[PDB]
This record gives structure tokens, C-alpha cells and sequence, in this order.
């Protein structure tokens, strides 16, 4: 099933969104770099031979 | 007698082809040694799998 992707303007404090839901779910919030990076090393990487 | 002469020629061809295999063998020895020196076991021989 879906995990409910957002759609909107970026202007809100979406970090605080992840934190307040990670509070409402007792989750350990993280952040990464996945969008804007154009190489499969932050997203996939490749087989550990290089 | 002619059969024995041809057998000697055949055996010499076998010997030189065996040394050819040993030469290409040393080529493989060096190549695997270099590949593992770049990353072990030809990159752990997964690409060899």
C-alpha cells in the first residue's frame, strides 16, 4: 500500500513535521540527502567492489 | 619406423602446446595476482561467479 507521500510548497517546517510525528510515533527521526543528488550512492550505491 | 617418427613429432607438438598452456597459465597467474591486488580474489570472485 502507499506510505502517504506529501505534495505542496516546501516552505513549512517539514523537519519539525517529521519530528512531531516521530514524537507521535516515538520514532527516531532522521534526515538524509536523497533528492537533488544525482548519483546512486546516497540512494542505492553499487556493489561493494569500488 | 615412420609411425615412430610421426609419434615423436606429435609428442613434440604436445610438449610445446603444454608449454604454451603453461605460458598462458603464468599469464593467468599474473593477471589474477594483479586483479586481487587491485581488489581481493578478482573482486572476491563474485564476478567470477
Amino acid at each position: 500500500a502507499p506510505i502517504l507521500v506529501l505534495v505542496g510548497p516546501p516552505g513549512v517546517g517539514k523537519t519539525s513535521l517529521g519530528r512531531s510525528i516521530a514524537r507521535s510515533m516515538n520514532r527516531k527521526f532522521h534526515r538524509i540527502s536523497l533528492g537533488g543528488v544525482r548519483d546512486e550512492a546516497e540512494i542505492r550505491g553499487h556493489r561493494r567492489t569500488y | 619406423l615412420e609411425r615412430f617418427e610421426l609419434d615423436k613429432r606429435v609428442a613434440q607438438r604436445v610438449k610445446e602446446q603444454m608449454d604454451t598452456n603453461q605460458r598462458e597459465y603464468y599469464l593467468r597467474e599474473q593477471m589474477k595476482a594483479i586483479q586481487k591486488e587491485l581488489g581481493g580474489e578478482d573482486g572476491l570472485s563474485d564476478l567470477e561467479a
